[PDB]
């Protein structure tokens, strides 16, 4: 038979496996952009959805 | 003897800087007369022509 999940029962269980990661998932190497602006406003494009 | 280059410009003298004309570049250029809005300044240079 397969194991029962812990939740479906009532009792208390206190070892259990829990995932995790390894090392810190905030590394610290935010992203960054170049943002570059339209040339000119007059020729922008406002139109075609 | 020993002219490199001899080329038909337009006539400095007639066309003075009195005229607000400046053909120093080859081409007669008037500052601020035609001008772009919505530009990043220096691209209104070409207007200039």
């Amino acid at each position: 038979q397969v194991g029962i999940p812990k939740l479906e029962v009532d009792h208390i269980s206190f070892s259990n496996v829990v995932s995790m990661m390894t090392a810190n998932i905030r590394t610290g190497d935010d992203m960054a952009v170049e943002r570059v602006n339209p040339d000119d406003v007059r020729a922008i494009n406002i139109r075609n959805a | 003897y020993g002219a490199a280059v001899v080329n038909i410009d337009l006539n400095r003298d007639f066309f003075d800087t009195a005229t607000g004309i400046d053909l120093t570049k080859g081409i007669p250029l008037v500052q601020d007369l035609l001008v772009p809005i919505g530009v990043t300044a220096g691209a209104e240079q070409s207007a200039e022509y």
